DNA sequence: CTACCGATAAGCAGATCTCTCGATTGCGTAT
DNA sequence: ATACGCTCTCTGCTTATCGGTAG
RNA sequence: AUCGAGAGA
């Protein structure tokens, strides 16, 4: 995890993701000073692990294409480290049914 | 309707031993509800009821011109007055009774004399009813207009409705079984509704359907053509329950240069 | 559709592909060469007979009549290949960046092998694998490269053969929306790529570029003499079609390798060559002559426009043919080059021509103009909108409505002339020639009758024509065995009337909801030309009876009549699904009624007491369910007896009810208080016990479309049959009823008294200085000033100049003028009345309501009021005086408005004229409101019109994209949530509850212990828990909804009905356990489930659509556009709310607003004085402020900070303006060291100061050359003051403290920049802010909090009109619109990422979406609603989300 | 057969509107006795319409 | 040719097994749902109307509907209800075997 | 020192219930 | 004389020329 | 067939 204070230049962005399977994520001294998974709009968020992802897909008899998906690149998804292919889980706060489980794939 | 915006249709011709009559021995040839009153507030109405029982009793006209009465001289109080010396009540009340049971109503009811207005909207210009009847040339839909036998047109709104009820079988009758229902023919392999054709035949065979896209320029299995063009060809064609307008449509794709190729499932 | 006819084959799925040249060629029936059509038919002309039959001459290819001729194809030769219309944008982009001489991309050959491999990843399920194929970049010169590439190749082939393997993908590829979308940003993201590209890579051959006009015209320019500097060391003009045909079949061939993959979206199994001859148009396909058909009318023959065209392109190639052999005499022939010259501009001239030609057979907007084929698939009146989307019908009607009370609720009265003309086909059988044969006897003229008997072999005979004779013959032979054994399994049907039996559709448009359409039960009535409708409906339709008119459709299949009967019937509709709240029930004449019969007053005789129940209630025709009418002893005895209406009400709920159930235990209100009855009365409160009213009168609230009166509770306790009962019984009663003791209004109902009319004249004598007093308030004047004082005067008609002035008075004097009529109002109502309640039949419709209201009465019987218009009073003319009566700038009610008159005495003449431009007003605004909101319900459910409910209980889209894992998050109906939460009515009703329930046979079918002990489990770690944020708090425990299956197990409910249900279980202990209260209460919930196959997307679409019609920040359907018509990133009001923490005091918070909010320069700024001096042209712009302790206390800006300011970027902003339009006209040592610092900075400014003891001047000379002409040096200077900011926060335009709301104390500031408030954690609870911009909210929060916001505005808008949607719609619509993460729309923009194009195509831009999905020749399996339809396939919601299987007792 | 109205206003004369009768006069009841005529239908008397009541061509 | 469409045959009913849910485990409601009951009712009025064998005792009643309604009061549709799930696995519920309402 | 990617001013495509009646290309041209 | 050759609306996506940063 | 006027809810 790496931060930077102002700005970082563009060519060192070229190669972060040049150096698998070791991944590097890039935050800012700014847009970190409040954390967004701490706001009331914002449910909560649960990385689902490998085995209870297969059991989702075998439970809904679903395709990984087919869940709701979130942006590899929604503050969430950074907040949390977010791969390629592994599903989110997300408990709702609905008002007519109060607590909600919900499952995003991040594509 | 009256002049006072106060339309509706005719519900009923209502039999005058069933109208109710008022103790005078007069059935009312118009009834209208008190209901339609409160919302749109034609107080001008019962005025015009009130002065036209007065000037219908006294022989005279009454002028309803607007602005000629105020505050203090109000029609009310004009018209009570002249019902009153008239011998009627004040207040335009008739004492009626049912015309079906035959008792006095609980309290009196409100008659007078208004001027009435017949409007051309008349539902002999309106009702129109459809079986079958003349269907329209590419679509082969039922044609538009009510003295032509048309149908009517159950659109978009109607259709997303239907949906809504989950009544797939509603849908069904209504787009598909009742507008422009074909049993067409299909090529298996080609996929294409519209480049088939019914073979002519020899002598004692019997007309069999052919496609002419996956047929070649040539015993038992030579078809001919009208214009002599006899080929051998696709001999494999179904016979698949689909809307014309899609005909018309895979018509005017094929006039573009597109081709739609139709899977048929067994 | 004949049912006798079953078809075996059926079409899976339909896939876009390109007719080829050679096909057409082979399946064309013959050539079209002379561009005549008629002499008779032109042999080899466009209407020749081997494209059909043609006005009784035979076919010439099938040799068949004009009906037994489908119609066959033919084509014309093109002399050159064109450019086809719709393909030419891709023709072009592939034709620029390219090498002409390598015959490859001017793009590296490695990065176009790179993209192949992405897009041959992507044709399967595996977006992962092709974006973990970027980062082997080498790696791991052209050695190199070939390694990479094979490397790449070798991964995506060992992905794809370990997706085969593992089962995530099979051989035809996983295409769904998701991998819809990155293909389609891939391809986006590579064209863009090679279109920006200079030179070639794999040989740096610069090409020549090339230069668009419109179509049919492709020209390229020549390179430069520096440009071709480099092509002399590599060692304008019009192109041809053959010539870029060539180059693109050249290139097409070199680059298959990467086209099998851009233009293709699934895996080919054929492997057939992308070719470059399938962009070209070298043969012209015409339709048949069945579909070319003459339009003829009458004498009035016309061509059709199709022939036109052709006729025109044929024209212009036998034009070409013939230039192209003389133009050979001027060839082999040594023949100058000036005739040659001629010849081949003229030839050049001819290509061109038929270029355009076939333009415009294609297109009309590329060639008034005649429509081509693609006008007619284009718009609303296009072949999709008009043909496929809806159709014309037969067996249907339509005719005017008139009310009926004598039939029943659920039923409709079909006039004779319909049910004669109107049949179904009823197959005639050995149970039903009983009454078959006897309307075959009777025929077409008699009802009931069969107009036609369908023989077995299809045969259709008619009885129009025939005697009774041969009808009795016909109906004799009706039933006989098969002849021919062909035909022995088929039974001949008869085409029988439209009977008592037969079921109806009945629609009203505008069709808003699906409640407007309904299945109606048929009554032949024996009068003609009107269709009768009972007067529940009303409301339901939304119908009326002056002159409204409504369809009739006749089903003609037993499965269309069963769902019609059973899904889409009328008392299955009870209950909206938009709130779940009734919509059926009486509606003014029997509400009055009722409010009459069921008072203390109704006494009536045994014989009037029976009489009435034998009325209503009629056991021969089924109404009653004891077979023998019951009646209840008189409550009274002596002296003689007498019973009550409530008694009737009594004996008809105990008639029409089942026996062996308790009777009803209800306690309500109605609408009527308890002051309308005397002193110590108690008939406002509504009381039944075991089915008997013994307190309370009937109302609107309780029969009629209101919640949680007695008919409701009524359908709640015992099914919707018997609500739909006692609506007809209460009908016929209140009918009979209101017959005998007759309802009337008069004059007497709208007199006050003397003592009333007293009373408002009193009061509005006060009225006649209001208008002074409040314009005086407004215009800062002291009290009891004069109307016609001078300075009041000239306030006035500063007020009248500006806007917001005006409004600003407006207000003000409504609101005092309002006050003084409601003064008036609840004085005079009802105390001075002269006849009063119930006598008075004015106010028992006000207060009983079945019409009116308390305003009507107020504005006939005491005032009329204010006059509104726009929201403002009467507008006021130019010279002050608002009509001519008035004298200008007259400070007086009735001046602006303030009608003082009744229109039981009448309105004055400028009242008059007022109330007129009101009751004008208030038709435009009805006229526009009737369809301003259209478009949104189609926007909506073109792409929600597959969201259903699938046998998982979740609703997941037609295709298979799962929306929501959860219907509402506990897939609870709305039409069944209604007697949920109303624990003590179930309480009280618990018998008949458990009666219709039966839950004997409702436990061998359950798991009734797993499913409460989890949830009891997690209600205990919730109640130890719940005191810790919703972040901090971990989970370990899921709701029982997502473990258990609400519908399978009992017990499994939603977190909010468990915690109400203990929570009343707890606050109240009252003969039944609250264990056996609690299980049948957990049943109700597994009962008031949603059913599979419901179409909830639908539905919400209709549910938030037609609300919308009863309609600082945008309202209404401004903001329903915003949100989820278009969703725009830029809204017109961006808002976030900002809760403060309770420490901060209210003038912390106001001073904090104001440090917050952005102030301009020119906000301080009193005037400005520019001394302009040519004697080298100078400018001494002074700048006067305010005082400093005026505005620096208004803005919190101080001198320094202004000096700042105008040292910075005013002076900077005044040079730069100052020099634009210099350009466009050609076409105390501190204060010193300031100046000169301030010199030496800026271009031309030659003094500088500021009042740096007051801050009340800022002196500073400008100068400019003396060659420059006159500038104004006023408005740019304004303009400047306007531009520079004093003090702003990015994006902020003003934030304000309103008052404090619901409790909580909230800033709004408008615009929305979250991370510049999270620095004000001091003031604000930054965990707590949100905002109306949804875009700003998904950026800096998720695609969460956006789902919230969106949710929570697309509530905001309804409930500001009272309107109730539930959730539940509100939900479905925002998890519809952020699928994907992202804030998409309801419009053709979001819609492109879906699997089916016919449903895109049928919305809108229907050629754009149809080159697409042939281009990447998409193939839909026929999933969305719309494309069941294009092709006429059962459709998969509803009835159609299963299959059905017979069960053959044999092997 | 159109009639003069009871009820007209002074201008009714002057321009002369007697020449073009529009309607007729009939006994109107403002009551509630039907139950046919609700919503804003209106109920006509049968044998007023048997004796040419609001005829036209 | 011959063996051709065998295979295809083979692929077909194995696709078909693999889809099918055997009755040990099907996870949907058990009672009949409102849309099954219609579709239920007018295929079997469809087959009486159709000359099919009919097993309940006719009371004089000639409306197919209303046939199909009285056998399923007396639960003698010999019908089948193909529930399709998403992914196009189905279970094969039966008349019998669900509870109406 | 020039190639490439943003970034605002300009250009370009598009939808917003039923039913009557009335009207319908201008010249030119060679016999 | 006649037949026949022809000037007073709302959005949102897409294109063009000026800004930099970097090998 | 198209564009103009009007009418009903
Ligand atoms: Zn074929
Ligand atoms: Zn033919
Ligand atoms: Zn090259």
């Amino acid at each position: 995890i790496f931060v930077y204070q102002n700005n970082i230049t563009p060519s060192a962005m070229k190669l972060v993701p040049s150096i698998p399977p070791a991944t590097i994520e890039t935050f800012n001294e700014a847009a970190l000073v409040v954390n967004i998974t701490h706001h009331e709009l914002v449910p909560k968020h649960i990385r689902l692990s490998s085995d209870e992802k297969r059991e989702l897909l075998k439970r809904y008899r679903l395709k990984e294409s087919q869940l709701p998906r979130i942006q590899r690149a929604d503050p969430v998804a950074l907040y949390l480290g977010l791969k390629r292919g592994e599903v989110v889980k997300i408990i709702r706060k609905s008002e007519t049914s109060g607590r909600y489980a919900s499952y995003r794939i991040c594509m | 309707s009256s002049r006072h915006g106060q339309k509706g249709v005719c519900s009923r011709k209502w039999p005058t031993i069933d109208m109710p009559f008022s103790e005078t021995g007069i059935q009312p040839d118009i009834i209208i509800n008190p209901h339609a009153f409160p919302s749109r507030m034609t107080i001008g109405m019962f005025v015009e009821s009130l002065a036209g029982k007065a000037g219908a009793l006294h022989g005279i006209a009454q002028d309803s011109t607007p602005w000629i009465f105020n505050e203090d001289d109000t029609p009310a109080d004009y018209f009570g007055e002249q019902l009153a010396k008239a011998g009627y009540n004040y207040h335009g009340n008739e004492p009626m009774y049912s015309g079906a049971t035959g008792e006095e109503l609980r309290a009196d009811i409100y008659v007078g004399v208004v001027y009435y207005q017949r409007l051309r909207h008349m539902v002999n210009d309106k009702f129109q009813v459809r079986s079958t009847g003349p269907v329209n040339s590419l679509t082969m839909q039922p044609v538009k207009g009510r003295k032509r036998h048309g149908g009517i047109r159950v659109g978009e709104m109607e259709r997303d409705a239907l949906i809504g009820h989950g009544t797939s079988f509603l849908l069904q009758d209504r787009l598909l079984n009742s507008s422009d229902y074909t049993q067409a023919s299909v090529c298996r392999e080609c996929g294409s509704i519209l480049t088939t054709q019914q073979s002519v035949p020899r002598i004692g065979s019997i007309s069999t359907v052919c496609c002419r896209r996956c047929s070649m320029r040539f015993d038992s299995q030579i078809w001919e053509d009208g214009q002599g063009n006899k080929f051998v060809g696709g001999n494999e064609t179904t016979t698949v329950a689909i809307p014309f307008v899609l005909k018309y449509l895979d018509s005017e794709l094929s006039a573009m240069g597109i081709r739609l190729r139709y899977n048929v499932e067994p | 559709m004949d049912i006798s006819k079953p078809v075996g084959s059926e079409i899976t799925s339909v896939d876009f592909g390109i007719l080829t040249a050679k096909e057409i060629r082979n399946l064309s029936a013959k050539q079209i060469t002379n561009p005549t059509v008629l002499d008779h038919p032109v042999s080899g002309g466009l209407y020749d007979l081997a494209l059909g039959a043609f006005l009784r001459n035979l076919c010439s290819t099938c040799g068949l009549d004009e009906k037994f001729c489908p119609g066959h194809q033919g084509h014309i030769e093109l002399p050159v290949p064109c450019y086809n219309p719709l393909f030419f944008n891709q023709l072009y982009i592939y034709l620029r960046a390219s090498c002409l001489f390598c015959h490859h991309f001017r793009l590296k050959s490695v990065e176009v092998h790179r993209y192949a491999c992405k897009l041959r990843l992507l044709q399967y399920g595996l977006i992962d694998e092709s974006y973990k194929l970027d980062e082997i970049t080498l790696g791991s010169s052209s050695t190199l490269l070939n390694e990479l590439k094979s490397k790449r190749s070798e991964y995506v082939d060992m992905a794809i053969a370990k997706a085969l393997s593992d089962g995530r993908t099979t051989e035809r590829g996983s295409f769904t929306a998701t991998v819809n979308d990155e293909r389609k940003k891939l391809v986006h993201e590579f064209h863009k790529k090679l279109l920006s590209r200079g030179k070639c890579d794999n040989c740096g051959m610069f090409s020549p570029k090339f230069r668009k006009d419109g179509f049919t015209k492709i020209f390229e320019t020549a390179l430069n003499e520096k440009q071709i500097t480099n092509n002399r060391v590599k060692g304008s003009t019009y192109i041809l079609s053959t010539e870029v045909k060539n180059i693109l079949d050249t290139v097409f061939r070199k680059e298959q390798c990467v086209l099998q993959y851009v233009f293709h979206s699934r895996p080919n199994l054929s492997r057939k060559l992308v070719k470059a001859d399938s962009f070209f148009m070298d043969v012209l396909v015409v339709p048949p002559t069945r579909f070319r058909l003459p339009s003829k009318l009458g004498e009035e023959v016309h061509e059709n426009s199709q022939n036109q065209l052709l006729s025109k392109v044929l024209t212009t190639s036998l034009l070409i043919r013939d230039l192209n052999d003389d133009l050979s005499k001027l060839q082999k022939d040594k023949v100058s080059l000036e005739d040659r010259r001629v010849i081949f501009s003229r030839l050049m001239n001819a290509f061109v021509t038929i270029q355009n030609d076939v333009n415009a057979f294609i297109d009309s907007t590329k060639a008034v103009p005649i429509p081509g084929v693609k006008q007619a698939l284009e718009k609303k009146e296009g072949l999709f909108r008009k043909h496929m989307m809806g159709k014309r019908v037969n067996y249907a009607a339509r005719s005017v409505i008139s009310p009926d009370p004598n039939i029943e609720t659920n039923e409709i009265g079909v006039p004779p002339v319909f049910a004669v003309k109107l049949t179904y086909p009823e197959p005639v059988t050995a149970y039903n020639i009983a009454e078959l044969r006897q309307a075959v006897i009777n025929g077409p003229d008699k009802w009931p009758g069969a107009t036609q008997i369908q023989n077995e072999d299809g045969s259709l005979v008619s009885l129009i024509g025939m005697s009774v004779e041969q009808r009795k013959a016909l109906a004799n032979q009706l039933l006989t065995p098969s002849s021919n054994v062909s035909t022995h399994t088929l039974n001949k049907k008869v085409y029988r009337h439209i009977k008592n039996r037969d079921v109806v559709l009945m629609n009203r448009q505008p069709t808003l909801h699906k409640a407007s359409m309904m299945g109606h039960k048929v009554r032949v009535l024996p009068n003609e030309k009107t269709l009768r409708l009972h007067y529940a409906n009303t409301g339901a339709y939304n119908a009326d009876f002056d002159g409204d008119e409504m369809n009739m459709h006749f089903p003609q299949n037993e499965n269309a009549r069963a769902e019609a009967l059973n899904l889409a019937n009328t008392d299955s509709q009870y209950l909206t699904p938009t709130s779940g709240s009734p919509v059926r029930g009486l509606i003014q004449d029997h509400i009055s009624a009722g409010v009459w019969l069921t008072s203390k007053d109704s006494f009536f005789t045994r014989e009037q007491y029976q009489q009435y129940i034998y009325g209503c209630i009629r056991p021969e025709d089924g109404h009653t369910t004891r077979s023998k009418i019951v009646t209840l002893p008189p409550t009274i005895f002596k002296p003689y007896p007498l019973w009550t209406g409530k008694q009737i009400i009594t004996t008809v709920l105990l008639n029409v009810t089942p026996p062996d159930m308790p009777g009803i235990n209800l306690i309500s209100k109605n609408k009527i208080k308890n002051e309308y009855w005397g002193k110590g009365s108690l008939e406002n409160e509504v009381l039944f016990k075991d089915g008997a009213l013994l307190c309370g009168i009937l109302d609107k609230s309780q029969y009629g479309a209101s919640k949680y009166g007695i008919v409701h509770s009524l359908h709640e306790v015992y099914g919707p049959e018997v609500a739909a009962k006692v609506l007809s019984v209460l009908g016929r009663l209140f009918t009979n009823y209101i017959t005998a003791t007759a309802f009337t209004c008069g004059m007497d109902d709208l007199r006050l008294t003397a003592e009333g009319n007293k009373w408002r004249t009193d009061i509005l004598k006060t009225s006649v200085d209001t208008g002074r007093e409040a314009a005086a308030e407004v215009t800062n004047l002291d009290k009891d000033t004069p109307a016609d004082d001078p300075e009041l005067l000239k306030r006035l008609q500063e007020i009248l100049r500006d806007n917001n002035k005006s409004g600003i008075l407006d207000a003000v004097t409504s609101s005092k003028v309002n006050a003084i009529t409601s003064q008036v109002v609840s004085k005079c109502v009802p105390d001075g009345t002269m006849k009063k309640f119930p006598c008075n039949s004015m106010q028992a419709m006000a207060l009983s309501g079945a019409k009116g209201s308390n305003v009507n009465v107020s504005q006939i019987m005491c005032l009329l009021g204010q006059q509104a218009l726009e929201g403002r009073r009467v507008p006021v003319m130019v010279s002050g005086k608002t009509l001519p009566s008035f004298k200008p700038y007259e400070t007086d009610a009735m001046a602006g408005g303030y009608v003082k008159g009744r229109f039981y005495s009448g309105i004055k003449p400028q009242e008059y004229y007022f109330h007129c431009m009101a009751g004008r007003e208030g038709l435009i605004d009805t006229a526009v409101k009737t369809s301003r909101s259209g478009y949104l319900q189609r926007c909506l459910t073109k792409q929600l019109e597959g969201v259903h409910v699938s046998y998982d209980n979740s609703i997941r889209d037609a295709d298979g994209t799962l929306v929501q894992f959860m219907y509402g998050g506990d897939a609870i109906d709305i039409t069944k949530e209604s007697h949920m939460t109303q624990f003590e009515f179930c309480l009280d009703n618990y018998y008949a509850l458990l009666k219709k329930y039966n839950p004997s046979a409702l436990i061998e079918h359950l798991d009734v212990e797993s499913a409460l002990k989890y949830s009891k489990k997690t209600l205990k770690y919730r109640k130890k828990h719940s005191k810790e944020p919703h972040y901090k708090q971990s989970v370990k425990y899921d709701p029982v909804l997502a473990k258990y299956n609400p519908a399978k197990y009992l017990g499994s409910v939603s977190e909010n009905f468990q915690d109400k249900l203990e929570s009343f279980l707890d606050k109240n202990s009252k003969g039944v356990n609250e264990k056996k209260f609690r299980a049948l209460m957990q049943l109700k919930y597994m009962r008031s489930l949603i059913n599979p196959g419901e179409a909830v997307g639908i539905i919400a679409s209709q549910s938030v659509g037609e609300p919308s019609t009863q309609m600082n920040v945008t309202l209404g359907i401004p903001r329903l556009r915003e949100i989820v018509m278009t969703a725009s990133a830029a809204i017109k009001t961006p808002q976030m709310t900002l809760p403060i923490w309770n420490d901060v005091s209210d003038e912390q918070a106001d001073t904090f607003c104001k440090s917050i909010s952005k102030v301009l320069l020119s906000e301080v700024i009193d005037k400005v004085i520019v001394t302009e001096t040519t004697g080298a042209r100078s400018y001494v712009i002074h700048m006067r402020f305010f005082d400093n302790n005026e505005y620096s206390e208004e803005y919190d800006v101080s001198k320094e900070e202004l000096q700042n300011v105008i040292s910075n970027q005013f002076i900077h902003l005044l040079e730069a303006a100052i020099v634009k339009e210099i350009k466009k006209q050609k076409r105390n040592k501190v204060q010193r060291d300031r100046q000169s610092a301030i010199i030496s900075h800026h271009r031309f400014i030659t003094k500088y100061n500021f009042d740096d003891e007051s801050g009340k001047w800022c002196e500073f000379k400008l100068e400019l050359a003396a060659d420059t002409e006159k500038l104004l040096m006023v408005n740019i200077v304004e303009e400047i003051c306007r531009k520079s900011i004093i003090r702003q926060i990015p994006h902020i335009d003003r934030c304000v403290h309103p008052e404090p709301e619901n409790g909580k104390r909230v800033l709004v500031t408008e615009g929305v920049n979250f991370q510049a408030m999270w620095d004000q954690e001091a003031f604000i609870d930054v965990d707590g802010i949100t905002s109306n911009d949804v875009a700003a909210v998904l950026k800096t929060y998720g695609v969460e909090a956006a789902r919230n916001t969106i949710v929570n505005e697309i509530n905001n808008v309804f409930s500001r009109y009272a309107i109730s949607v539930s959730f539940r719609h509100l939900d479905l619509i925002a998890d519809m619109m952020t699928r994907q993460g992202t804030y998409l729309a309801f419009n053709r923009q979001g819609m492109e990422t879906s699997t089916s194009s016919f449903m895109k195509m049928s919305y809108e831009t229907t050629c754009q979406f149809l080159t697409k999905a042939v281009l990447d020749n998409e193939r839909e399996q026929l999933d969305s609603p719309s494309a069941r339809i294009v092709v006429g396939k059962l459709n998969n919601v509803g009835t159609g989300s299963f299959d059905v299987l017979a069960k053959v007792p044999n092997a | 057969t159109g009639q003069t109205p009871i009820v007209k206003a002074n201008l009714y004369d002057d321009y002369g509107m007697d020449n073009f009768p529009n309607g007729f006069n009939a006994v109107v009841a403002v009551i509630s006795y039907t139950g046919y005529d609700m919503d804003d239908a209106m109920i006509i008397n049968k044998s007023a319409d048997e004796r040419g009541f609001g005829y036209g061509t | 040719g011959p063996e051709d469409f065998q295979q295809h045959e083979q692929i077909r009913r194995k696709t078909l097994k693999e889809k099918a849910i055997p009755k040990d485990q099907r996870a949907t409601t058990p009672y009949m749902t409102k849309y099954e009951r219609a579709r239920i009712l007018g295929t079997r009025a469809l087959q009486i109307s159709m000359n099919a064998p009919v097993f309940v005792d006719l009371e004089g009643e000639t409306d197919p509907l209303r046939i199909a309604m009285k056998e399923l009061a007396e639960k003698k549709i010999p019908l089948v209800i193909r529930r399709y799930l998403p992914d196009g696995s189905f279970e094969d519920w039966s008349v019998e075997e669900l509870i109406v309402d």
